[PDB]
RNA sequence: AAUUUCUACUAAGUGUAGAUGGAAA
């Protein structure tokens, strides 16, 4: 967890150094692609702290804005509206289907003061958040694979 | 208003601190009684084991359902591919069929007995139980979410995106394209079919199925899809043992028998892909190293296959053995021809005979295009190297004997190391203190590694023409095995270079998966963590989940024992929290959103996209305003004071307004005796945030991080600094024990090691143990902050520095250059060219209380490199030196930062990818790139600690004058206040006028030397100054399209240094050579006499004196005394520059010596870039080129002085 | 040779001067 840490980063670093000549298309689109790739490598690094309310973090329309300016094809995302990824509105919702599950066991009703049902909704919203963000992440990997096997570069 | 009053509060950041945490009172024994360490020690260790169990079940799932799939479109893919090309979008139907086939196995998995409960919560619960592993998988009964970093990737194993690790891409586009390749190559084994060998044994002991032609006919691909089928297939290729000593033959051996008639020329059947290192102890690492490099190891057999391959190499054609272009081709030139630069010369001539005109002189742009066209090519053929070669040079012998020399060299180091792979081997000393054993291992590993690096270039990146596939097929089949040595090199190296101590830690969870995410009051009974101040000994509070409300019912105590207590109200993410709450079924049933308001949010016209309407979104703005006023938590706990409704041209502006304001930490008090009685009850846990500055002895300046953290609770916290969340906590273990630390005793005169201390020896009253911090354990704490969360002066920094520098009228410039005599060398230049301050950075001043004690780093470097010399250059010495350089390029940054503040400048910096290092410089390329990183890191947020925090340049209002680092190429040609500049013609240049030599005067022949000596204008001799004045134009010489003056009246005086250590003079050497050859050389234009002689040694000892007239740099290379730069051309005042003439002043007007000159020229190149910054419009400032060429640079450096 | 950590220290005596953005493969 130090040797492989340096190895996997210097391999990829050599590829980012090496692929600045392969494109040989209209422009310096390598800058936008490496900027996107490192953005991917932050996102997929700690997706989990996006679930926290106030973690050190801060989408799709901004990426498409910075991508149209250089002239690539866009990304064809899965959603643009983004406002339903649940993070710490644990005081600010109710409609979920698994109340049928939670009433199949004892649990309690829809009042989260019970210390047992709290984690039993926290688990589901955590998994729904991660399942939303990887559906996001697969769209970026699909964009990089399409732009990889169209122009013969290397990004993953 | 100078050039740093703009650059503050420009963009966000996120540092994170790291303080220690000591528990107070009975908290530690309370933790040990309630047993809150064993749980998370298990919750760290058992995770890889439960990963092993879930990988067991997953592979059982694959091998389960793969026995239930028979692919139907397989024949329609196989025959339509092996149908003999000719597509016209039939390969597109092939790819459609391929993705549909992956979809078919994807659909098999989707319906494969549920599969919806394969990555949800119940997988740790229900299926995986049905030994003693029931508690192992049951250890996470209330804690599931840590598997979500696994349930995503093992889901992506079952995709169809043609990803690498996935099942579908493997089993359709690698296994099938190997299978049908073997199906076609089955046509070239039918001529050797002996049933006594291929059928009488294999079919009887492997399957008892249909015979060997069924595996090549394509309708048991559905049988070979499982890993059992891949096992049977690789059994028919390689040969099973069936636990008996037969060693039953295989198809590889049956095709290997065919070259008994010394002609194989038939490719074998490639084995099929199946479907799914040390670092602890000395005996283990020695055994695994024995396992991987003994005399029957797989890597060693790969070397044996490779040496026999290059023994019988001549049978392959020389038309396909492609040698890789790039770095290694220089050493291949050195071993195929004789010099580092001959392949490039032949390719040069081959290119210029086509693209060069019928002249011969070049331009520098044509040279750069020539170098680009040489780097355009991918690889070279061995046949083209025979084409380059003249007579008596057969590469098929030369490379063969080179590689057999290397293999015999590996055999000789085996003859050195043969005492190591023996069964009765002993370890007399651990590898930290032993030398002979570890250096033996080093020589072995580096020798095999060098062998790999030599073999490496025989790939040619494939995707070429008809390359020798019969050669590459076993070449890669040995090279995959030779590449495994890096798994041993990056095991042994990072085993030996690790510290004796160890920094392993596990996240502390305290019985809860939801732990310290935030610090919000009215969520603190959920997050269960708070922070208390008292005087200055800060505190961290942990409340147990059985008693999770032990801070709510506390009175404002009045018996004067108090802990102040945070409140920390933070509205998190207000652009997407406000619509999350104000349309969520309970606010919609408390505060009715207008009928048009609900519709205006549901259609969503507040966003951009031209549906954006001001007086339509202003009602939404008023609705947000009034509803936040009506909300009970956010009407009180903040002080929201917005603008008016017409004062928001964007809801992004309103979001920025509420994000700006919505953060406030105050302090409502509490008791002391009831809090400490409570932690005595054990319902609280209390840790003190601590480092080596919260002690009550710290009589100096703190650590930059403790200055921030003390500034997190100031009333000056107006500069938008914000303590964020995402905090963690950690726990270490005692790597060392207490006894075996080498401990300096008390009351003894203890030594020193810095030699420039006047107190040459000191003594203390107590002990100072070596590495006390790892004797016990310690609680590391992290507490991540977010500097400048709301930015105000937002602009493109790369343009704002330029539009600043143009309007500026005397812009200072720093330069920084590496060197050989010094590590770095700083030179500060005004807007004209006057050197303001030039000094070395080998000595480090530590300007504490009043006492400027310096310390050298250059002496430290050489004193450690002598240990490197005397200790056979092993890994510990290497990494010790690399860390010493890392500490040095840490401590440079304070000098560079303070210099930038003191002179209001822009740093120049040596660009690297245009560079030709010199090897000897002490700071090499890797350490210099780390210096780049640890300079742009720090100039992201420049702050000096001694300043006042409120004032600009302080810990609240720091300078941001860079961007963040992106990627190792994207650091080029501008970064804020750091400029990158190519380092061409910066060390060997006369600083007074700008004469540089460009004359290739390495002697070749009298045939060249006669024309070269006639090309000069007037070789004469002045008797009234005793100088051998030469004269020339430059235009009559090759490689000379860059200078501007081209009227260079050379001279001679000032002795120079030859190598041969060879100290000479110059004009006496010229006179003694010309009196050796008997000349009346006092009647100028003596070229007519010089073009008469015919012995070689005269011209050979003249070229070696022309070169010494031209050699400007002089290194005695054994002492630092005479490193003198002298220039054999004089300026208008008739005096030519000498370095020692300019060393002995206080502040010179020219560079002192060679490294300082190397800095001063870089500063001059940035000054030229500023001069072109002054000569454009503001609409091209983002496009004004900075890559100053050699021609432009020599022109500027000559016409600056006049 | 004391260190949240790293480098050089012993720097007025349990530390000094610069640095350090953490978890994750
Ligand atoms: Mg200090
Ligand atoms: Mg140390």
């Amino acid at each position: 967890s130090k040797a492989m840490y340096e190895a996997k980063e210097r391999y990829a670093k050599k590829k980012m150094q090496e692929n600045t000549k392969i494109d040989t298309l209209t422009d310096e689109q390598h800058d936008a692609l490496a900027q996107l790739c490192a953005f991917r490598h932050k996102f997929h690094s700690n997706k989990d702290s996006l679930f926290l309310s106030e973690s050190a973090f801060s989408m799709q329309s901004d990426e498409n804005s910075k991508l149209r300016e250089v002239g690539l094809p866009t990304i064809e995302w899965s959603f643009y509206d983004n406002s339903h990824i649940p993070d710490d509105s644990f005081r600010e919702w109710f409609n979920f289907a698994n109340y049928s599950e939670l009433s199949e066991t004892i649990g309690l009703e829809l009042d989260l003061d019970d210390d047992e049902t709290y984690e039993l909704v926290y688990d589901e919203l955590y998994t729904e958040a991660m399942g939303e963000y990887e559906e996001l992440n697969q769209d970026i990997e699909k964009y990089l694979r399409r732009i990889d096997e169209e122009h013969g570069t290397q990004y993953c | 208003m100078s050039k740093l009053e703009k650059f503050t509060n420009c963009y966000s950041l996120s540092k994170t601190l790291r303080f220690k945490a000591i528990p107070v009172g009975k908290t530690q024994e309370n933790i040990d009684n309630k047993r809150l360490l064993v749980e998370d020690e298990k919750r760290a260790e058992d995770y890889k084991g439960v990963k092993k169990l879930l990988d067991r079940y997953y592979l059982s799932f694959i091998n389960d359902v793969l026995h239930s799939i028979k692919l139907k479109n397989l024949n329609n893919y196989i025959s339509l591919f092996r149908k003999k090309t000719r597509t016209e979008k039939e390969n597109k139907e092939l790819e459609n069929l391929e993705i549909n086939l992956r979809k078919e196995i994807a659909k098999a998995f989707k319906g494969n007995e549920g599969y919806k409960s394969l990555f949800k919560k119940d997988i740790i619960e229900t299926i995986l139980p049905e030994k003693d592993e029931i508690a192992l998988v049951n250890s996470f009964n209330g804690f599931t979410t840590a598997f979500t970093g696994f349930f995503d990737n093992r889901e992506n194993m079952f995709s169809e995106e043609a990803k690498s690790t996935s099942i579908a891409f493997r089993c359709i586009n690698e296994n099938l394209t190997r299978y049908i390749s073997n199906m076609d190559i089955f046509e070239k084994v039918d001529a050797i079919f002996d049933k006594h060998e291929v059928q009488e044994i294999k079919e009887k002991i492997l399957n008892s199925d249909y015979d060997v032609e069924d595996f090549f006919e394509g309708e048991f691909f559905n049988f070979v899809l499982t890993q059992e089928g891949i096992d049977v297939y690789n059994a028919i290729i390689g040969g099973f043992v069936t636990e008996s000593g037969e060693k039953i033959k295989g198809l590889n051996e049956y095709i290997n028998l065919y070259n008994q008639k010394t002609k194989q020329k038939l490719p074998k059947f490639k084995p099929l892909y199946k479907q799914v290192e040390g670092y602890t102890s000395d005996e283990e690492v020695l055994e695994v190293f024995r396992n991987t490099l003994n005399k029957n190891s797989e890597i060693f057999s790969s070397i044996k296959k490779l040496e026999k391959l290059f023994k019988n190499f001549d049978e392959y054609s020389s038309a396909g053995i492609f040698v890789k272009n790039g770095p290694a081709i220089s050493t291949i030139s050195k071993d195929i021809f004789g010099e580092w630069n001959v392949i490039r010369d032949k390719w040069n001539a081959e290119y210029d005979d086509i693209h060069l005109k019928k002249k011969a002189v070049v331009t520098e742009k044509y040279e750069d295009d020539r170098r680009k066209s040489f780097k355009k090519i991918g690889s070279f053929s061995l046949e083209q190297l025979q084409e380059y070669a003249d007579a008596d040079l057969s590469v098929v012998e030369k490379l063969k004997e080179i590689i057999i020399q290397k293999v015999d060299e590996i055999y000789k180091v085996y003859g050195s190391s043969e005492k190591l792979f023996d069964a009765d081997f002993v370890l007399e000393k651990s590898l930290k203190k032993n030398d002979a054993v570890v250096a033996i291992m080093k020589d072995l590993l580096d020798s095999v590694k060098s062998f790999e690096n030599y073999i490496k270039a025989f790939f040619g990146e494939g995707k070429e023409t008809n390359r020798d596939e019969s050669f590459y097929g076993d070449f890669v089949l040995a090279y995959d095995i030779l590449l495994k040595v890096d798994h041993i090199y990056d095991a042994i190296r990072n085993y030996v270079t690790q510290k004796p101590y160890s920094k392993d830690k596990f996240k502390l969870y305290f019985q809860n998966p939801q732990f310290m995410g935030g610090w919000d009051k009215d969520k603190e009974t959920d997050y269960r963590a708070t922070i208390l101040r008292y005087g200055s000994k800060y505190y961290l509070a942990i409340m147990d989940k059985k008693y999770a409300k032990c801070l709510q019912k506390i009175d404002k105590d009045d018996v004067n024992g108090n802990y102040e207590k945070i409140n920390y109200k933070l509205l998190p993410g207000p652009n997407k929290m406000l619509p999350k709450v104000f349309f969520s079924k309970k606010w919609m049933a408390y505060y009715n959103p207008s009928e048009d308001i609900q519709k205006i949010y549901k259609n969503g016209t507040f966003k951009k996209g031209d549906m954006f309407n001001l007086n339509d979104c202003h009602k939404l703005i008023d609705f947000f305003k009034d509803s936040i006023s009506r909300y009970p938590k956010w009407s009180n706990a903040y002080d929201f004071n917005f603008s008016e409704t017409e004062k928001y041209k964007d809801i992004a502006g309103f979001y920025r307004e509420v994000e700006e304001q919505g953060y406030k930490v105050s302090f409502e008090s509490a008791s002391k005796k009831e809090v400490d009685k409570l932690v005595e009850e054990g319902k609280l846990y209390m840790f003190q945030i601590y480092n080596k500055d919260f002690s009550d002895k710290s009589h100096g300046t703190p650590n930059l991080h403790t200055m921030y953290f003390k500034l997190l609770f100031d009333e000056n916290n107006h500069g938008q600094i914000r303590l964020s969340g995402g905090a963690e906590l950690f726990m270490r273990r005692a790597s060392l024990k207490k006894e075996e630390l080498v401990v300096h005793p008390a009351n003894s005169p203890i030594a020193n090691k810095n030699p420039d201390n006047p107190k040459k020896t000191t003594t203390l009253s107590y002990d100072v143990y070596k590495d006390k911090r790892f004797s016990e354990d310690q609680y590391e704490l992290h507490i991540p902050i977010a500097i400048n969360k709301c930015p105000k002066n937002i602009f493109k920094i790369n343009t704002e520095v330029r539009v600043l520098l143009k309007h500026d009228d005397n812009p200072y410039v720093i330069g920084i250059d590496r060197g050989e005599r010094n590590l770095l060398y700083i030179v500060v230049v005004d807007g004209k060219g006057n050197i303001v301050e030039q000094y070395s950075l080998n000595e480090i001043i530590n300007n504490f209380n009043g006492i400027r004690i310096k310390t050298d780093y250059h002496s430290l470097l050489d004193k450690k490199e002598k240990e490197r010399f005397e200790a056979r250059q092993n890994w510990t010495s290497i990494e010790n030196i690399k860390e010493l350089k890392a500490g040095y390029i840490s401590q440079v940054v304070h000098k560079i930062c303070e210099l930038v503040e003191k002179y209001d400048a822009v740093i120049a910096l040596e660009d690297l990818n245009s560079g030709f290092k010199n090897s000897r410089v002490k700071v090499e390329k890797q350490v210099y790139q780390k210096f780049e990183k640890m300079l742009i890191d720090k100039l992201n947020y420049m702050v000096d600690k001694k300043s006042n925090p409120c004032a600009t340049g302080g810990a609240l209002k720091g300078y941001q004058i860079t961007n963040k680092f992106e990627s190792f190429k994207s650091m080029s040609t501008q970064n804020g206040f750091i400029f990158y500049i190519p380092a061409w013609l910066t060390s060997k240049i006369d600083p007074s006028t700008g004469f540089v030599n460009l004359l290739k005067t390495k002697y070749t022949s009298i045939a060249d030397s006669k024309k070269f000596i006639s090309s000069f204008d007037r070789i004469m001799y002045v008797p009234e100054e005793d100088l051998f004045e030469f004269a020339l134009d430059y235009k009559n010489f090759s490689r000379t399209d860059a200078d501007y003056i081209k009227k260079w009246k050379l001279y001679s005086y000032g002795n120079r240094i030859r190598i041969f250590w060879e100290e000479v003079c110059l004009t006496s050497a010229y006179k003694e050579l010309f009196n050796k050859y008997g000349i009346n050389y006092q009647q100028g234009d003596i070229r007519a006499l010089l073009c008469e002689q015919s012995d070689k040694a005269f011209y050979s000892s003249f070229m070696a004196l022309m070169s010494l007239m031209l050699q400007m740099r002089n290194s005695i290379t054994g002492r630092t005394d005479v490193d003198f730069l002298i220039s054999p051309v004089k300026n208008s005042d008739g005096i030519f520059y000498d370095s020692r003439n300019y060393e002995a002043q206080e502040n010179a007007i020219l560079p002192k010596n060679a490294d300082a000159n190397g800095a001063y020229n870089i500063a001059r190149k940035v000054l030229w870039a500023i001069g072109q910054f002054k000569k454009a419009e503001d609409e091209k400032l983002d496009k004004v080129k900075i890559a100053i060429s050699n021609k432009e640079w020599l022109e500027y450096a000559q016409t600056s002085v006049k």
